[PDB]
RNA sequence: GUCUACGGCCAUACCACCCUGAACGCGCCCGAUCUCGUCUGAUCUCGGAAGCUAAGCAGGGUCGGGCCUGGUUAGUACUUGGAUGGGAGACCGCCUGGGAAUACCGGGUGCUGUAGGCUU
RNA sequence: ACAGAAACCUCCCGUGGAGCAGAAGGGCAAAAGCUCGCUUGAUCUUGAUUUUCAGUACGAAUACAGACCGUGAAAGCGGG
RNA sequence: UCUUGGGGCCGAAACGAUCUCAACCUAUUCUCAAACUUUAAAUGGGUAAGAAGCCCGGCUCGCUGGUGUGGAGCCGGGCG
């Protein structure tokens, strides 16, 4: 059987980036987290205090809590059959603000925009988007040029 | 003409004797730099312990002194008056330093003592031009430039018009 | 028949052999009839087969 | 003294090299991999024909000594022991263990070092022959003499490369004309049009 | 012969640290404790005063960090200190002290909070800190950043910070880094911290000179005499430029003039530049070994 | 055009060598009374202002190394899902989708925030 | 100088090719290494959390909160 | 290639000459890795895709604090 070590198997996904180690840059430091922020969480070996544990590596939660140097985070974990919430102290190292939100609140705003927009001059403007749709009919110009014919090559041994 | 600010100077001189022993040898030639320079000179512990040569790590064996301004050219001379002014060409580092041995420190003018002996030192001499400082400095440090580091050949050059001495071939 | 297969299967309402059914055609559907392709016939009805 | 090649023929375990885990491997039954005029320069031997082999299998370092022993032979008799240069291209680094019965049984069974063996994909060429162009059938006779020396199937072609080089043979001769090239013993050495003009200087001067 | 250590493969793996350190400006390992903020705190500054001596000059900037760079709330240079009365000495340990007092009451006078908390107008050399007024704005609140200086007693960062202090900035500190502590007993005396303040280890250097020697007095005074500055003034000349720079300490920027367009270095060569030099050298060499045989 | 203090990203910024640097800066630099530290005022600390861009530093250059980014490698290698496909096997082809990395060839060589200077 | 392959002194290059008690992996360069100065955050205390997990115990570990303290010029850092 | 060695080899003999084969260095070259790696897939694992949202005005705080600053909570209102 394995270890039940806390860091077994982590030995590529806690060491630092090819020509990235040394000093942490300090806007690492400077990030601002709220309670509800939404935080991807990525362990650093270069920090070794505040880790996540490796199953939360990857994994994406909510703030809940925020002290001095770490966020207190809400990460679904699923073991067998059930998903739990579980919370997790952070050093704010190994944690990054994530972005899967901000295509979603630019849409509110623009979808917030034009609905007011469309309204005061009374049209109607799409806000739901939509899956990409069959391609629509056109034409294709040759230009008096003949299609390239093109043929297999004869098998040629490369050896 | 030449920049006033690349003239050859003598950024310090370090004078040593490795008594390859701890003990009353050590103190007593502790005691010739002493006289020598003016200075108290260090002690320098034994980085390994050689059995062949009798040393055990973190044993004082040698003692040494550096010596810089104008101290430093009158120790220099006295040095070189021994040799009588001849080096070997083999005796320049390609860094633009160079030094030589001194068998017996009474040559240098020092008058014997019956409780101190007889002790041999080394004599270095270590050149510069100004702003060689900047490689030493906490803040800003950086490296002198190619253009601005002494050679072999401008060290001895420097010799022979400081002090007419003769640069003997091999 | 495997988990995946089995559930798009269950979305385009084909829970039996030989259940039909009209699908709309966009990236989102043409996808998922990709996964159930070893387990369907489709293509283009004409205004007689509708 | 050791199995028949048929037990060991397949690619059935991840690569099993010498190292500081796989301590006590005996030597491999090969020692040399080139021989015949290896100095000869590039320009005397253009031509080259290769051994390909056809499978994915494991070749035993036995099977490349006779082999290379096979078709040396052929060449020294047919064309001078100075009219060619042969090199094994195959390295047998892939370790075989045994685990030997005389009783535990299966309890214990990883096995201990037994051998060598060189892992061969299709396609790969197992051993190179260069010579002179005259000598196209004696290189061809020599390759197919060693096939009988190697389980599976191997197929013998003849490079359309110059000589051990990476470059064509239809274009080799300009190429050293213009300086592209320069003869470097056995091989060339390749000139790009970049880095210091003082190497284009030395070249041209 | 023996391998090049600096080879490709020693670039192809090398690592550059920050470019601040490169530069050897930056002590990162200080910086991280002195500019990052509890995150508790949000958005709330976390203010600290730069306090840099040059060769020639005492930079004091008061900062806080941000994610784009430090944003620097108010600075104060002691090549100013000329409009206050003092000439010369402007790294001396006086300048010090007043280039930090100048640099608190500027900001002071900025948020408004000058008639607030006057600091310490008559300077005594001793321990003071400046206590919040209940009721009123709280004390401006800063920390030292001492760079890469070596922070032993009486460097000059001390005198900028004894002088902000003085002038009403909130700064933890204590006085053993000040002039005057005393490392065998441990005590502190201010008297001798007032001296530095107003200069007199400096006014006893030009007394000690002129009666040693003369040639040494010019040559070390050249100007302090050019300017007129005696031993016995300097007292009431830094005096003067605490009440001066308390007076008005407003910093009026010098007016912009348009210049006429002028470029004092090359620019980069382009592509066709650089190829034609190449061409232009081959032909040069090719037609050399020509005219040579 | 550009610098100084403090920075963010952290080589497009590094490394090597060469050329040029107006003004202000930054420096080298000159000393050791004081503060302070050394075997040594070299460093550190302090007091200065005779000299110099020699150096650091800035800009530029090199069919430069590196680095960054494209092309080729290549719809190749590998790969999801399919067959009562082939083949004694080893393995391979096809169907439905995804799709690399060297060598080799080209291009580029810091951007920028706050505050404060210089530059008719 | 003695001094040699290896003693000590000097200059230069040096991205870590050393060291960090130990197995290995990770991490680390004005430091996490080496050397000094001062010290006992290896102290007192309630809860929360993580890891194994049944989401039990232990063990170990993580953020805090309250006291007392050390250190530093200070920001801070430290409850092995 | 002298920065070291073995063969030689002319000698009065030395780093003098002469070669010659190795170690060294520099560009190349064949072949590799479960306990190597600069690169780097496919398949895969989290998260988001709104009313528990958005936008306004105010109030509480013993927390934070140059600042009526920040942060959290609470109340009222408008948007389908
Ligand atoms: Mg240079
Ligand atoms: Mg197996
Ligand atoms: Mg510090
Ligand atoms: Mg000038
Ligand atoms: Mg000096
Ligand atoms: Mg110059
Ligand atoms: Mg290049
Ligand atoms: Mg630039
Ligand atoms: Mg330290
Ligand atoms: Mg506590």
């Amino acid at each position: 059987t394995n270890t039940k070590g806390k860091r077994r198997g982590t030995r590529y996904m806690f060491s630092r980036p090819f020509r990235k180690h040394g000093v942490v840059p300090l806007a690492t430091y400077m990030r601002i987290y709220k309670k509800g922020d939404i935080v991807d969480i990525k362990g650093m070996g270069t920090v070794q205090k505040g880790m996540p544990h490796k199953c939360y590596h990857g994994k994406t939660g909510r703030v809940y809590n925020v002290t001095q140097h770490a966020v207190g985070i809400v990460v679904n974990k699923q073991v067998k059959g059930k998903i739990l919430a579980k919370r997790i102290n952070v050093r704010i190292e190994h944690i990054k603000h994530s972005k899967s939100r901000d295509s979603f609140l630019k849409r509110v705003k623009e979808n917030d925009q034009k609905k007011k927009e469309a309204k005061e001059k009374g049209t109607w403007v799409q806000l739901k988007r939509q899956p990409a749709p069959p391609r629509e009919a056109h034409f294709v110009r040759t230009n008096g040029k003949e299609p390239e014919l093109l043929e297999p090559i004869p098998y040629e041994f490369m050896a | 003409k030449e920049n006033p600010m690349r003239e050859l100077r003598i950024r310090k001189l370090c004078l040593n004797i490795c008594v390859g022993e701890s003990g009353d040898r050590l103190t007593r030639a502790a005691k010739v730099l002493e006289q020598l320079t003016g200075q108290t000179p260090v002690f320098s512990k034994a980085r390994y312990t050689v059995r062949s040569f009798g040393i055990r790590r973190n044993e004082k064996i040698a003692v040494h002194c550096t010596v810089r301004g104008a101290k430093a050219e009158e120790i220099l001379e006295k040095g070189l008056k021994v040799r009588e002014y001849e080096l070997r060409k083999n005796n320049f580092s390609d860094t633009g330093n160079f030094g030589f041995g001194i068998q017996e420190h009474i040559d240098l003018g020092i008058k014997y003592d019956p409780s101190i002996g007889i002790y041999g030192l080394d004599f270095y001499v270590v050149l510069g031009r100004p702003g060689f400082s900047i490689a030493d400095k906490k803040r800003r440090t950086g490296c002198i430039g190619a253009k601005h580091r002494i050679s072999k050949e401008e060290a001895m050059r420097w010799f022979q018009q400081k002090y007419d001495g003769i640069i003997l071939p091999g | 028949v495997s988990p995946k297969v089995r559930k798009v299967l269950q979305l385009l309402r084909l829970r039996q052999i030989f259940n039909g059914t009209f699908v709309k055609l966009n990236k989102a559907s043409i996808n998922m009839l990709r996964i159930v392709e070893p387990y369907i016939a489709w293509g283009y009805p004409n205004l007689k087969s509708v | 003294g050791r199995r028949p090649a048929r037990c060991y023929r397949y690619c059935k375990n991840k690569p099993y090299p010498k190292s500081r885990f796989c301590r006590g491997v005996p030597d491999a039954k090969i020692r040399i991999f080139d021989l015949g005029r290896k100095k000869a320069k590039v320009d005397e031997f253009p031509l080259c024909g290769h051994m390909v082999s056809d499978e994915y299998e494991q070749l035993s370092s036995e099977a490349l000594e006779a082999a290379r022993i096979c078709a040396n032979k052929y060449m020294v008799k047919s064309c001078g022991k100075d009219g060619f240069h042969i090199r094994v291209r195959l390295h047998p680094f892939h370790v075989i263990r045994i685990n030997k019965m005389l009783q535990t049984g299966m309890r214990g069974a990883f096995g201990k070092p037994q051998g060598t063996v060189a892992r061969v994909h299709i396609g790969q060429v197992i051993m190179s022959i260069r010579t002179k162009l005259q000598n196209k059938e004696h290189v061809v006779e020599a390759l197919r003499r060693a096939k009988f020396k190697f389980p599976g199937r191997q197929k013998i072609h003849i490079s359309k490369k110059w000589g051990f080089t990476k470059f064509n043979a239809d274009e080799f001769e300009d190429m050293v004309a213009e300086k592209r090239l320069i003869p470097d013993g056995c091989g060339v050495k390749y000139i790009p049009n970049r880095g210091p003009l003082d190497k284009w200087r030395a070249l041209h001067s | 012969f023996v391998k090049v250590v600096k080879n490709k493969a020693y670039f192809k793996r090398y690592q550059v640290k920050f470019r601040r350190r490169r530069e050897g400006k930056t002590d990162y390992y200080a910086r991280k404790r002195l500019v990052i903020q509890d995150k508790n705190k949000y958005n709330t500054p976390k203010y600290r005063m730069i306090v840099r001596v040059t060769n020639r000059d005492i930079i004091c900037q008061i900062a806080y960090a941000r994610i784009e760079g430090d944003m620097i709330v108010c600075a104060a240079y002691a090549h100013e200190l000329p409009k206050y009365g003092v000439k010369v000495g402007l790294t001396n340990y006086a300048a010090a002290y007043c280039t930090g007092l100048l640099l608190a009451r500027r900001l002071l006078n900025r948020f408004g909070m000058d008639k607030i908390y006057e600091g310490q107008v008559e300077v005594t050399g001793d321990e003071y800190n400046v206590e919040s007024i209940d009721g009123q704005p709280g004390a401006f609140t800063c920390y030292l950043d001492a760079g890469l200086a070596r922070t032993t007693t009486g460097n000059k960062v001390f005198g900028a910070l004894k002088g902000a202090v003085d002038g009403g900035l909130s700064i933890p500190h204590s006085t053993k880094r000040f002039p005057g502590y005393d490392s065998e007993s441990k005590e502190f005396n201010a008297e001798v911290h007032r001296k530095h303040i107003m200069g007199q280890n400096v006014a006893d250097y030009m007394r000690y000179l002129m009666e040693e020697d003369e040639d040494a007095y010019k040559k070390q005074f050249s100007q302090y005499i050019k300017n007129n500055v005696t031993p016995d003034m300097m007292e009431e000349m830094y005096k003067k430029a605490h009440a001066a720079i308390r007076e008005n300490p407003v910093y009026e920027k010098k007016p912009k003039r348009e210049v006429k367009k002028k470029r004092w270095n090359r620019p980069k060569m382009s592509l066709a530049q650089k190829k034609d030099r190449v061409a232009q050298k081959k032909a040069s060499f090719l037609r050399a070994q020509e005219r040579a045989a």
